[PDB]
């Protein structure tokens, strides 16, 4: 049973760069049977190249396998916009196939600052009996970046769940959300609400809260 | 040429069995062409399941006789179809689910190996969500601007089960929109939000669309 | 250094790739001796070895495709090859594009003419005022009545030769050294998918090239259920091949009993007109068994219903329309070309298993000068035949057609197709590939060299 | 005749040998009948003029000073003759093919025979 | 392919190897395409026969028990490999090419064959 590991897990590229994504099996193949699979993001993985460097007929000449003993690597010259997404590379030397850990190929550009806001709980809510403060990040370059709940100047862990956009088409860009979910009760016992967040783009702290 | 269409999106409770089937259209027959089901587990990698090859269904040792592959060939009303059925449903299947075919007619093609292969022609993908709740209406709530420049939105809150559309204006507002993916809450209800980006009147509104439950529920936003 | 192994040359070994190449005929050695100068095909063709070899391939299993077979390519150039071939040395008919007088027959509204014409003697002097008969079919009119040549406006024509003759004999084809023939040897096969049991052969069964439409004839019948074959199901545009299990007795007969006038058109060229005829006053006719026919239709019926539902209306209908090739039943007896109607056979409807007198008969035309496989340049004029011709063959399989209305989920009903003659040469090469015999290898062994 | 074919590598060696072996005046076809197996002896001169440059000079099994690459086809020994078959094994050297070739008649009969030479002398 | 043949005798041996090797239904041009390398076939193995009927039975080089005659291009040896050209080489043997030939056919094979032949009966 064969264990395929990627490097690395995701990238930052530009259009034109040479593109090179390495793979390794847990033991060496020979015959040199693998398999690299492209796939855009809400659309059903495509195969690129089998047998390691045989290219699939209709595919572009700028892309380029390699493959020697346990070590395999998938060279792409001259990126472009239709080829960022995620990559998955196979194994079918021995029953049964095992895919890779998969690599994202996101889009590099100029490190953008996000513009932060935040959303006080509406009164319909209130009356369920729970409420929920939502922190918005807008478009922000890169995709990583760290929120955290400070309450009356406490951080609180659990309860609170981000959610993240995919990178913008046009923008190349991120928007990421936060949600914090608690009861009725224990809103009430609190005073000041804020949200701290930290990233490439700030180059400062920077906090956003309300006083209800 | 070839195409694979899948059956619809299939939500069943754990313990019950799912059938689904892939119509396979272009394809000659299934002596020329060996069938693959291969499954991917959201935000995870690929797993193969099992095939059908020269007529002979096989799965993998995790799967091993729980999973049953059949398939009917050419007929003269339809397509050629292949059918994976699982019983003892569990959480952890709630991968989706891909139907594949390759071509074995070359027998020094690069394509297969001894009934282990890649895969040439991939499906539309079929995803099976595994849970034990129950269909329920999400809950809207606005998100109103305090006041650099403004930012508006509407929050949908425990609905079951996915998807739901969120419009706005009626899709008369199509620009600086950010329609956030669902995050799964711990009570196993989703949540989401929309959010529109405003400069400095125009009085927007929510248009939410949750088929499942038929409720075409609209709420509007309005400024402390 | 490093241990141990290195490589060794083995010569030999079985490894073969899927290919192409060029084959040659073989007659049995025995078609020499039937002589009648040069029949068909065989005159230097290769005698058959006495003791042909099968090798069964045990532990293998090969996948084929009958309508990717290269095999029924050659098979067609070759027929088409052939017939140029022999109509090269024969005498060539150009000056009987004179204008023809005709008259009716002495019944069945006057299918033979009756034509006066002048024509060419050994000397450049004088013509000569002489009488020919010709079918309805080939002539035409140009505006008594006064007719022409049907072929002389499309095309130029050439008559065949009365030494040789059409008659069908076996032929095996082989593939040369470094070559070889895989044979399917599986009961059921419809020409594509894995083959469980494959043997090989330097050369194929016995192969009758007989050209027909809509009726195999003379071929080799299935094993146990009859067989259904088609390229694309499901598409209407593609023609259903049947193999048959028994074989069907069909009688076609020319009830004209003929005389042949061997005018001469000199110096040394004499050409076999078609006098007048003595006996029967009756249409050309094919006769089929009611009981034999229905059986297999039965048979038939339900095979297709592994395909179009347990359940569902079959009906079957003669020919929808096209040209006369297409249109009727078009083979070759005693010399002579028959074109017959085969819509009294296909007038049927079928249940889930059944339908709803001891003979039938179809009626036949006679056409001498034709063109088949869409030739032009060059037409052949087949020569009249002493006597009355009775011939006996087997109908071993049909080419067929379903048509395109739909309701598809109503009912379907299939039609005699016609057109290509590969679909003919396709019915006796499905079980037969051509692969070329890879014999160097290298392996692993500690022998080195010293 | 190719009877194991489907059997493996190591039973495939005993019946090797069998495999090595199974008026002329017309204008038309004779070109059918000859096309054919000109080729024929084309490709069988094609295949012996390889097994001469090579450290073969003779027909069969014949072995050479070519060490075995562990990078080509890295097995067991058991698992090559004993367990596998050469349709199926020929599969996977189809990389390396071109690759041993040229060690059998750059690295031996070329460097072998001259190597020889100076080995003749004394 | 031939890049030596300026070059001297001595640097002209480690290339010897590349110079080695490098529908058909139509009524004409079919000859023209034919009677060339059907001569060719011809021609190759009209030499391929006298380098088995002499003490070679192998391609590339091979030696002899033929002792080289003083009179046949009486030379230095320096003058021969290092100094010569194959081309100015065959321009001076072009007499005793002829006798040389007899020499391998005559004096070895057919007499060393049975010479052979009396040494492998003890
Ligand atoms: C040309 O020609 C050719 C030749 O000639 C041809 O071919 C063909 O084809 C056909 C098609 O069409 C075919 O048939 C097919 O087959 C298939 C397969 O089968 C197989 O398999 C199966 C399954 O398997 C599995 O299971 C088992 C159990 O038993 C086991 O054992 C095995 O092993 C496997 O397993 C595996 O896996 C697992 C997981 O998964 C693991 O764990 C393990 O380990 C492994 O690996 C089976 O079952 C079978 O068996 C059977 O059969 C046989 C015979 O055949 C036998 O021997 C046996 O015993 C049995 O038997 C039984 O059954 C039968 C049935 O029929 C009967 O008959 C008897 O009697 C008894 O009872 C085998 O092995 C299959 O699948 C198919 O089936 C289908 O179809 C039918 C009609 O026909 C029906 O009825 C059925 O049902 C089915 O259907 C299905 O599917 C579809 C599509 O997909 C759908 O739509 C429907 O609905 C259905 O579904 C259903 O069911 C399912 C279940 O199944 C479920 O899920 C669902 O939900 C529903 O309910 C067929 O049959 C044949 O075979 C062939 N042949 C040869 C020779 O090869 C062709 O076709 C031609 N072409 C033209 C164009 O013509
Ligand atoms: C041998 O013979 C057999 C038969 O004798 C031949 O079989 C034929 O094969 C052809 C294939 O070449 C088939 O045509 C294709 O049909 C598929 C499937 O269509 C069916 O199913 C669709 C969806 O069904 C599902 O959804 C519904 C809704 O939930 C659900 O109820 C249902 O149960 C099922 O779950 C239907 O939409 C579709 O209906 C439409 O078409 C009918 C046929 O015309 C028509 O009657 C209907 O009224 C309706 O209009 C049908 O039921 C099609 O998907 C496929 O379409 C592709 O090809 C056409 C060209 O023909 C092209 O114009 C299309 O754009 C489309 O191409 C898309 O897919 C490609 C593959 O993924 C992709 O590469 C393209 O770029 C393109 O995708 C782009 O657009 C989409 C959005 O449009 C976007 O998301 C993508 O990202 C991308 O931008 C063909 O029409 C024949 O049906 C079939 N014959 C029969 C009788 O069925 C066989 O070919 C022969 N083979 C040989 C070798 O001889
Ligand atoms: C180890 O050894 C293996 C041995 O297999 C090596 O694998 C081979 O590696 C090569 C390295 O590049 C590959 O070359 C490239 O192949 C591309 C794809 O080739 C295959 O797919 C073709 C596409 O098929 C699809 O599309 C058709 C048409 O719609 C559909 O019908 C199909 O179903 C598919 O959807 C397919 O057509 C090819 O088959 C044809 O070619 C091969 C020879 O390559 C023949 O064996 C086939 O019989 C067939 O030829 C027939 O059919 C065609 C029409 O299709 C006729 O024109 C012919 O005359 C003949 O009748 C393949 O199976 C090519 O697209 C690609 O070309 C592009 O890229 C190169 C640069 O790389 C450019 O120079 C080109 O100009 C072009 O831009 C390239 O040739 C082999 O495909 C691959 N597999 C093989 C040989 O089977 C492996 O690499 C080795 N490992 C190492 C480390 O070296
Ligand atoms: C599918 O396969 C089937 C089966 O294989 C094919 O059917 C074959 O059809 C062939 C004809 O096309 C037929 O060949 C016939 O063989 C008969 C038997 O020959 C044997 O017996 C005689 C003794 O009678 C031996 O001497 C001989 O050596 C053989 O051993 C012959 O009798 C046939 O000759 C007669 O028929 C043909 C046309 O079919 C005429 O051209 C020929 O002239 C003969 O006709 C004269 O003789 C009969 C009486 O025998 C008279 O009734 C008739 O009117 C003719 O008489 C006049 O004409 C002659 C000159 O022509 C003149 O001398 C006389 O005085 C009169 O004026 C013919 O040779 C095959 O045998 C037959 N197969 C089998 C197994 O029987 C079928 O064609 C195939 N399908 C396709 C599409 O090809
Ligand atoms: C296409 O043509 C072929 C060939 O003509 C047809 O196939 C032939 O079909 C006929 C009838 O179906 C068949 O003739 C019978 O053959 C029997 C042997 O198989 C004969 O025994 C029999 O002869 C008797 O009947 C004749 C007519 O009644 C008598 O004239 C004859 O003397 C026989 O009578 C005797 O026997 C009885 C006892 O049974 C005795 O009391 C009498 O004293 C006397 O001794 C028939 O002739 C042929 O055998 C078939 N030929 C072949 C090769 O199979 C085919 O049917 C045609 N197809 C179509 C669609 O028309
Ligand atoms: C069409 O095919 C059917 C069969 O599906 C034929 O039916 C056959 O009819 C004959 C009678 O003409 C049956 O013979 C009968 O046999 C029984 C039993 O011995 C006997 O009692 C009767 O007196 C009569 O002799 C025959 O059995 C029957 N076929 C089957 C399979 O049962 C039909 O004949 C065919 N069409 C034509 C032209 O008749
Ligand atoms: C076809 O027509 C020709 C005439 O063109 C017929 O031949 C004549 O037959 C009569 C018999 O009634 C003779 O008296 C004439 O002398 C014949 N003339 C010639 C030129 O031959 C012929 O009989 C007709 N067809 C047949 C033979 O029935
Ligand atoms: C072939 O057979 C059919 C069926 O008998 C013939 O169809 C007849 O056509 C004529 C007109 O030519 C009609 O008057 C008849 O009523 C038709 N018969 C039936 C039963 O409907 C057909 O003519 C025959 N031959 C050709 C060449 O078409
Ligand atoms: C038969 O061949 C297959 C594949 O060539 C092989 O896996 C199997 O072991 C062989 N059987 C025997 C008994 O050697
Ligand atoms: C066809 O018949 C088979 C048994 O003969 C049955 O299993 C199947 O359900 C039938 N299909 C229908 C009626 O659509
Ligand atoms: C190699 O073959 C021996 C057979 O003696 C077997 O015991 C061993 O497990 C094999 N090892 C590998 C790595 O294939
Ligand atoms: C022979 O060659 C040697 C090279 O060592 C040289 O010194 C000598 O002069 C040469 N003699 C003749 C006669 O060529
Ligand atoms: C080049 O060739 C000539 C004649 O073939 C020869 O005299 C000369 O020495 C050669 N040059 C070298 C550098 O060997």
């Amino acid at each position: 049973d064969i264990q395929m590991t990627q490097s690395p897990s995701t990238l930052s590229a530009s259009i034109g760069d040479t593109v090179r994504i390495s793979c390794r099996a847990s033991q060496s193949i020979t015959g040199n049977w693998v398999a690299w699979y492209q796939q855009r993001p809400g659309k059903a993985p495509r195969l690129l190249i089998y047998r390691g460097a045989a290219l699939l007929g209709g595919v572009p000449s700028r892309f380029s396998g390699s493959a020697a003993g346990t070590d395999f690597t998938l060279t792409i010259g001259n990126l472009q916009a239709e080829d960022f997404g995620t990559f998955y590379c196979q194994q079918y030397d021995t029953y049964p196939g095992t895919f890779g850990q998969g690599t994202k190929v996101e889009v590099k550009r100029t490190v953008a600052a996000p513009s932060v806001f935040i959303f006080p709980p509406s009164d319909e809510q209130l009356k369920s009996g729970t409420a929920s403060v939502v922190c918005l990040l807008n478009n922000f370059y890169p995709r990583e970046a760290k929120v955290q709940w400070k309450v009356d100047n406490a951080l609180q862990s659990g309860n609170s769940q981000e959610s993240v956009t995919e990178q913008d088409s046009k923008d190349s860009t991120y928007s990421l959300s936060s949600t914090l979910t608690l009861s009725k009760a224990d809103y009430e016992k609190h005073k000041v609400y804020a949200c701290e967040v930290t990233h490439q783009g700030l180059s400062s702290p920077v906090t956003k809260s309300f006083n209800r | 040429q070839i195409h694979l269409v899948q059956s619809g999106t299939e939500v069943k409770k754990p313990g019950s069995s799912v059938t689904v089937s892939c119509k396979a259209y272009g394809v000659n027959t299934f002596g020329l062409y060996a069938v693959n089901w291969v499954r991917q587990a959201p935000g995870q990698s690929l797993e193969y399941i099992g095939q059908i090859w020269r007529w002979k269904s096989s799965a993998s040792h995790h799967f091993r006789g729980r999973v049953l592959i059949s398939a009917v060939d050419l007929t003269g009303s339809s397509p050629p179809i292949s059918s994976l059925e699982i019983k003892n449903l569990t959480s952890d299947d709630t991968a989706v689910y891909f139907c594949t075919t390759t071509s074995t007619y070359d027998k020094w093609s690069g394509l297969h190996h001894d009934g282990v292969m890649a895969f040439s022609s991939w499906g539309q993908g079929t995803l099976i969500s595994v849970s034990a709740a129950s269909t329920k209406g999400p809950s809207v709530f606005p998100l109103a601007p305090s006041s650099g420049t403004a930012a508006l939105g509407c929050l949908v809150k425990d609905y079951f089960p996915e998807p739901v559309t969120v419009s706005w204006n009626s899709g008369a507002l199509t620009s600086g929109v950010h329609t956030f993916p669902a995050v799964l809450q711990s009570s196993g209800l989703y949540s989401l939000s929309s959010v529109v980006t405003v400069p400095s009147t125009q009085t927007y509104i929510c248009n939410v669309n949750h088929k499942p439950s038929n409720t075409k529920v609209d709420k509007k936003v309005e400024p402390k | 250094r490093a241990e141990n192994l290195w490589v060794t040359v083995y010569y030999g070994v079985p490894v073969w790739k899927d290919a192409e190449t060029t084959l040659f005929c073989a007659s049995d050695a025995k078609a020499y001796e039937t002589e009648k100068h040069n029949v068909w095909a065989t005159h230097a063709c290769v005698p058959t070895d006495p003791n042909p070899q099968e090798i069964h391939l045990e532990n293998v299993t090969e996948e084929f495709n009958m309508w990717k077979n290269n095999m029924v390519e050659q098979m067609h150039t070759d027929i088409i090859s052939l017939w140029d071939q022999s109509l090269k040395p024969c005498v060539k008919l150009t000056p009987l594009c004179v204008t023809l007088q005709c008259t009716n027959v002495t019944d069945m509204r006057g299918e033979l003419k009756n034509c006066s014409f002048n024509m060419t003697t050994e000397l450049r002097d004088k013509k000569q005022k002489v009488y020919s008969l010709f079918y309805r079919l080939d002539v035409v009119q140009i505006n008594n009545k006064e007719y022409r040549l049907i072929n002389c406006n499309t095309s130029a024509i050439t008559q065949a030769c009365p030494k040789v003759s059409f008659e069908p004999i076996p032929i095996h084809y082989c593939a040369p050294a470094g070559f070889a023939i895989l044979k399917c040897k599986d009961k059921k096969f419809n020409g594509t998918g894995p083959c469980p049991s494959v043997s090989t052969v330097q050369c194929t069964h016995g192969i009758k090239p007989v050209v027909s439409t809509q009726l195999l004839l003379n071929g080799s019948l299935a094993e146990e259920e009859v067989m259904i074959r088609s390229e694309n199901i499901t598409n209407n545009a593609k023609n259903i091949l049947v193999q048959f299990n028994t074989p069907v007795q069909i009688n076609c007969t020319r009830p004209n009993n003929n005389t042949r006038k061997s005018i001469r058109i000199g110096p040394g060229q004499a050409f076999y007109a078609t006098g007048d005829i003595i006996g029967d006053i009756r249409q050309a006719h094919c006769n089929v068994s009611k009981a034999t026919w229905n059986e297999t239709l039965g048979k038939v019926v339900k095979q297709l219903r592994k395909h179009f539902g347990n359940n569902t209306i079959i009906r079957f209908a003669n020919s929808s329309g096209g040209d006369l090739e297409v249109t009727t039943h078009s083979f070759n007896c005693g010399g002579e070309f028959f074109y017959c109607n085969t819509s009294g056979l296909f007038n049927s409807t079928w249940i889930s298993n059944t339908s709803v007198n001891d003979s039938i008969t179809l009626p036949c035309r006679i056409k001498q000068i034709i063109n088949m496989w869409q030739r032009i340049g060059q037409a052949m004029y087949a020569p009249p035949i002493q006597g009355v011709i009775r011939c006996v063959s087997n109908i071993t399989g049909l080419i067929l057609t379903r048509d395109g209305g739909s309701t598809n989920s109503t009912t379907e009903t299939f039609r005699p197709g016609g057109g290509d003659m590969r679909d003919n040469w396709r019915s006796e090469l499905y079980k037969y590939k051509v692969v070329k015999i890879e014999p160097l290898g290298v392996a692993p062994t500690r022998c080195k060299r010293r | 005749f190719l009877g194991a074919a489907g059997s493996t590598m190591g039973a495939a060696s005993m019946t090797l040998t069998v495999q090595a072996r199974n008026l002329l005046k017309l204008t038309v076809w004779g070109i059918k009948q000859l096309q054919a197996r000109v080729l024929a002896v084309e490709r069988y001169l094609r295949d012996q003029q390889l097994l001469g440059i090579w450290g073969c000079s003779g027909k069969l099994i014949c072995c050479t000073n070519v060490p075995w690459n562990s990078s080509w086809s890295n097995r067991n020994l058991s698992e090559i003759w004993d367990n596998m078959t050469w349709l199926q094994w020929d599969k996977e050297i189809s990389n390396y093919t071109q690759i041993i070739y040229g060690l059998l008649e750059e690295s031996q009969n070329q460097q072998e025979k001259n190597e020889q030479d100076l080995l003749a002398l004394d």
